[PDB]
C-alpha cells in the first residue's frame, strides 16, 4: 500500500527546487552571499586545500559506507518493504548520520556549481534526491523500503576524480583503466539494484500480483550472464517491467562492448615483460650487449661466445635492448637461461645501465645493423 | 530538409530502420506461433503477445538466448533460423555504428562566461600537456603577484587524458574549449573582446619553423582582424618572420603587442655569455618563477647556485620614502636595508634606465625593476615608510604604515 510515500518525497525535492530556480530565473528576466562563496566552495570540492582534499576523501569514503549498508539491507530479510519501528536498527541509525553529511556536501556543491539550472539536473544531484528525502521519510514513517538506495553505487565513480586530485594515478593509461574499471563496476552494481527493485516490487499494471522473489546477488549473477551474451536463463526476467529493462539493457551493454573488456585487456597485457635488474653475483663475471639484438645476430655471437672449443671460462651473457624479443629469441634465452639474461631498456639511459650493472660488467659489446638503410646512421 | 549533417541522416536511417524490422518481425513471429502450423491443422500453436516476440527477438537479435520465451510451431521456429541469418548479417553497421555516430560529438563544445570582477587571457596555438604544464606551473606559480585572472583555452583537437587531469586540478581558473582562432564564432566563444590579453604558443620542435611561424602569423592576423584592440603576445621561432607582424596593420608595440622570438632571444643570450661568461644561466633563471627547496642528498655549490635560481625579475613602485634620492643611494638603500636588489627605473614621455649614474633622482610613483624570492618580498619596497617607522632589523616587520 503505502510506498508511494517514499518515491513521492523525491520527486516533490526534485520538482519544488526546479521550480524555484526557474521562477528566479523568470524574475531576473522581468528585470559571504557574493564569488568569494563560489570560489571557496570551488577550491573545497577540487582539492585545491588541504580541508577540499579531506572532505572530499571522506565523501568517498562515507558513500561506501552507506553503498555498504545497502549490501547488508539487500542480503536480510526477504520483503522491498517492511513496518520496522525506526528507533530499533542501528545500520538505519548509522546510514542517516552518512546521509545528512551529503546533504550538507550537495549545497557545497550547489555553491561552487553556482545555483544553476545544469547543475540542478547533473547525474549526482538526482544519487541524492532520490536517497536524501526517502531516509527523511523513514523518520517519520515506522517503515523501511530499499527504494533506490542503491543508486549510491554511482558515487563510486568518484574514484578517478580522488586519484587525480591527491594525485596518486601517474600514468595516462592507469587513469585510464581505473576510470574503464570503476565505471563497469558502478552501472554493473547499480543495474543489479534496479533489476531487483522491479522484479522483487512486481509490477504495478497487475496490482503487484506479478512478482519475483530474486536476491540482489541473483541479480548481479543475472546481468553479468546477459551481459557476457551467455544467456543461461536458470534466472530470467519475468514482470514486464524487468524484462523491459533487460531489453534496454542489452541495447546499453552491446554498445558498451565498444572500449570496456577488449579495451581494458589491451592497457593490462601492454606491460612490459622484461623489466627489473641483474643481480651480480661476486664469483662470475659479465658482460653486457646492446646495439642491434635479434635472433640472428644473437644465435651467431652466442654460438661462438660459449662454444665448446673455446676455454672454460664461465661468463654470464646481459643483452639490453630497446623491444620485446622475439618468440625464437625467447627460445634462444630459454635454452641457454643458466648463463644468459635479458632486459628491456637502452644504454642510452643510466637507469638501464644501472639495471645491468654496468660498473661491475667486465666489458660491454655494442652490435651493428650491417644490413641497415644507411651505414651512417647505424655508426 | 531538418536534417542537414551527414552524420544525423545515418544515424537517423540506421535507428529507423532498426525500430522498423524489429517490430515488424515480433509481427510475423507473433503471426506464426499464435496461429499454429497449417501442417498440423493449426493445432500445434503457442499463445504469445506481441510484447513477448518483440522481447524475443530482442534476446536472439543479442544473440544472449535465455529461452524463457521461445519458438514451438514449425514455422516459427524456421522464421527464426532465417532471422538469425540475417541479424547476424545485420552486426555489419548498426549498433556498433550508431555507438560510434553517437560517440563522435564534441565535448569541449559551449561558450566562456565572463563575471565582471574576473580577468581572463586566451591562450592558442601549439596545445599539448607538456606545453600547458610548463605554461600553467610558471603562470600560477605562487612567487608570483596574488592576482586572479582566469586562463582559457582554445584548440582544433581533443585533449589528452593527462591534459584533462591538469585542466580538472586547475578547473577553478583554467577553462578549455575546441575551436580555432581562425574561426570568428570560436573568438566570441571565448570573448575574445573582454579578454585582457590572447598568447600564441609555438611548437618549437616542429618539422618545418617556417611553416609553424606562417601558421601563427596568420593566427595574429585572425585575432586582430577580429578586433584590433586585443593585446596579442606571439611565439616565433624566426626572426627572419617577424617583419611580417610589423606589417599587420595594427600591430602596435605600444600598446602591448609583442613577439618573443625564441631566435633573437636565444642567440642573444648566448652572445652576452661570450662578453661575460655565464651569464646566459643568470638570466634564464631570472625569468622562470622558482621557489628555494633545501634538501639533505645536496652538494654546498648546488645548495648556493639553488637559493640562486630561487630568485626572479619582479617589479614594484618605489614608497614615498625614496623620493628625491639619487638613484645610487635608493638602490644601496635597497640592498642594505629591504633586502631587495633595484636595477632599473621607469623615468617619466615613458622610458626604461638601467643603473642611472647620481645625475638621475627618484620621482614620485616611479616604477622599479628588483630581483628578489618573490613578489610578497618586493613590496616591502612599497610600503618602507622611512624613519617614520622602519628602524627593526628584520626585514619581515615591514608592513603598511599608518602614514
Ligand atoms: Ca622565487
Amino acid at each position: 500500500r503505502q510506498w508511494y510515500s517514499f518515491l513521492a518525497s523525491s520527486l516533490v525535492t526534485f520538482g519544488s527546487g526546479l521550480v524555484v530556480i526557474i521562477i528566479y530565473r523568470i524574475v531576473l528576466w522581468l528585470c559571504g552571499w557574493m564569488t568569494e562563496a563560489k570560489d571557496w566552495a570551488g577550491e573545497l570540492i577540487s582539492g585545491q586545500t588541504t580541508t577540499g582534499r579531506i572532505l572530499v576523501g571522506l565523501v568517498f569514503l562515507l558513500s561506501i559506507a552507506s553503498l555498504i549498508i545497502y549490501f547488508i539491507d539487500a542480503s536480510t530479510n526477504t520483503s522491498v518493504e517492511t513496518c520496522l519501528p525506526w528507533s530499533s536498527s542501528t545500520t538505519q541509525q548509522v546510514d542517516l548520520a552518512f546521509n545528512v553529511f551529503f546533504m550538507i556536501y550537495f549545497f557545497i556543491r550547489f555553491v561552487a556549481a553556482n545555483d544553476k539550472l545544469w547543475f540542478w539536473v547533473e547525474l549526482f544531484s538526482f544519487v541524492d534526491y532520490f536517497t536524501i528525502p526517502p531516509s527523511f521519510v523513514a523518520i517519520y514513517l515506522d517503515r523501511n523500503w530499499l527504494g533506490l538506495r542503491f543508486l549510491r553505487a554511482l558515487r563510486l565513480m568518484s574514484i578517478p576524480d580522488i586519484l587525480t586530485y591527491l594525485n596518486v594515478l601517474k600514468t595516462s593509461t592507469l587513469i585510464r583503466l581505473v576510470q574503464l574499471v570503476v565505471s563497469f563496476v558502478s552501472l554493473w552494481l547499480t543495474a543489479a539494484g534496479f533489476l531487483h527493485l522491479l522484479e522483487n516490487s512486481g509490477d504495478p499494471f497487475f496490482d503487484f500480483g506479478n512478482a519475483q522473489h530474486l536476491t540482489y546477488w541473483e541479480c548481479l549473477y543475472f546481468l553479468m550472464v546477459t551481459m557476457s551474451t551467455v544467456g543461461f536463463g536458470d534466472i530470467f526476467a519475468t514482470t514486464v517491467l524487468g524484462r523491459t529493462f533487460v531489453v534496454i539493457f542489452i541495447m546499453i551493454f552491446i554498445g558498451l562492448a565498444a572500449s570496456f573488456i577488449p579495451e581494458i585487456a589491451e592497457i593490462l597485457g601492454k606491460r612490459q615483460k622484461y623489466g627489473g635488474s641483474y643481480k651480480k653475483e661476486r664469483g662470475k663475471r659479465h658482460v653486457v650487449v646492446c646495439g642491434y639484438i635479434t635472433f640472428d645476430s644473437v644465435s651467431n655471437f652466442l654460438k661462438d661466445f660459449l662454444h665448446k672449443d673455446r676455454e672454460d671460462v664461465d661468463v654470464e651473457i646481459v643483452f639490453l635492448h630497446k623491444g620485446l624479443p622475439g618468440l625464437e629469441l625467447e627460445g634462444l634465452l630459454k635454452r641457454h637461461f643458466t648463463q644468459v639474461e635479458y632486459f628491456w631498456g637502452s644504454v642510452m639511459d643510466a637507469n638501464d645501465l644501472e639495471r645491468v650493472k654496468i660498473q661491475e660488467a667486465d666489458a660491454c659489446l655494442v652490435l651493428a645493423n650491417k644490413y641497415c638503410q644507411d651505414p651512417d646512421q647505424e655508426d | 530538409n531538418v536534417l542537414k549533417t551527414s552524420t544525423l541522416i545515418r544515424l537517423v536511417q540506421l535507428v529507423v530502420s532498426f525500430v522498423s524490422l524489429w517490430l515488424t518481425a515480433a509481427g510475423f513471429l507473433h503471426l506464426l506461433e499464435n496461429s499454429g502450423d497449417p501442417f498440423f491443422d493449426f493445432g500445434n500453436a503457442q499463445h504469445l503477445t506481441y510484447w513477448e516476440c518483440l522481447y524475443f527477438l530482442m534476446v536472439t537479435m543479442s544473440t544472449v538466448g535465455f529461452g524463457d520465451i521461445f519458438a514451438t510451431t514449425v514455422l516459427g521456429r524456421t522464421f527464426v533460423v532465417i532471422f538469425i541469418m540475417i541479424f547476424i548479417g545485420l552486426a555489419a553497421s548498426f549498433i556498433p555504428e550508431i555507438a560510434e555516430i553517437l560517440g563522435k560529438r564534441q565535448k569541449y563544445g559551449g561558450s566562456y562566461k565572463k563575471e565582471r570582477g574576473k580577468r581572463h587571457v586566451v591562450v592558442c596555438g601549439y596545445i599539448t600537456f607538456d606545453s600547458v604544464s610548463n605554461f600553467l606551473k610558471d603562470f600560477l606559480h605562487k612567487d608570483r603577484e596574488d592576482v586572479d585572472v582566469e586562463i582559457v583555452f582554445l584548440h582544433k583537437g581533443l585533449p589528452g587524458l593527462e591534459l584533462e587531469g591538469l585542466l580538472k586540478r586547475h578547473f577553478t581558473q583554467v577553462e578549455y574549449f575546441w575551436g580555432s582562432v581562425m574561426d570568428a564564432n570560436d573568438l566570441e566563444r571565448v570573448k575574445i573582446q573582454e579578454a585582457d590579453a590572447c598568447l600564441v604558443l609555438a611548437n618549437k620542435y616542429c618539422q618545418d619553423p617556417d611553416q609553424e611561424d606562417a601558421a601563427n602569423i596568420m593566427r595574429v592576423i585572425s585575432i586582430k582582424n577580429y578586433h584590433s584592440d586585443i593585446k596579442v603576445i606571439v611565439q616565433l621561432l624566426q626572426y627572419h618572420n617577424k617583419a611580417y607582424l610589423l606589417n599587420i596593420p595594427s600591430w602596435d608595440w605600444k600598446r602591448g603587442d609583442d613577439a618573443v622570438c625564441v631566435a633573437e632571444l636565444k642567440l642573444g643570450f648566448i652572445a652576452q655569455s661570450c662578453l661575460a661568461p655565464g651569464f646566459s644561466t643568470l638570466m634564464a633563471n631570472l625569468f622562470t618563477m622558482r621557489s628555494y627547496k633545501p634538501t639533505p642528498e645536496m652538494s654546498q655549490w648546488q645548495t648556493d647556485y639553488m637559493r640562486g635560481t630561487g630568485m626572479e625579475m619582479y617589479t614594484e613602485y618605489l614608497s614615498s620614502a625614496f623620493n628625491a634620492l639619487t638613484f645610487p643611494e635608493a638602490a644601496e638603500l635597497c640592498f642594505s636595508k629591504l633586502k631587495l636588489l633595484l636595477l632599473a627605473i621607469e623615468v617619466r614621455e615613458s622610458t626604461l634606465a638601467i643603473n642611472p649614474g647620481p645625475k638621475v633622482k627618484i620621482e614620485n610613483a616611479t616604477q622599479g625593476f628588483f630581483i628578489a624570492e618573490s613578489a610578497e618580498e618586493v613590496k616591502r619596497a612599497f610600503y618602507y615608510c622611512k624613519n617614520c617607522h622602519a628602524n627593526v632589523s628584520d626585514v619581515r616587520q615591514i608592513k603598511k604604515c599608518k602614514c
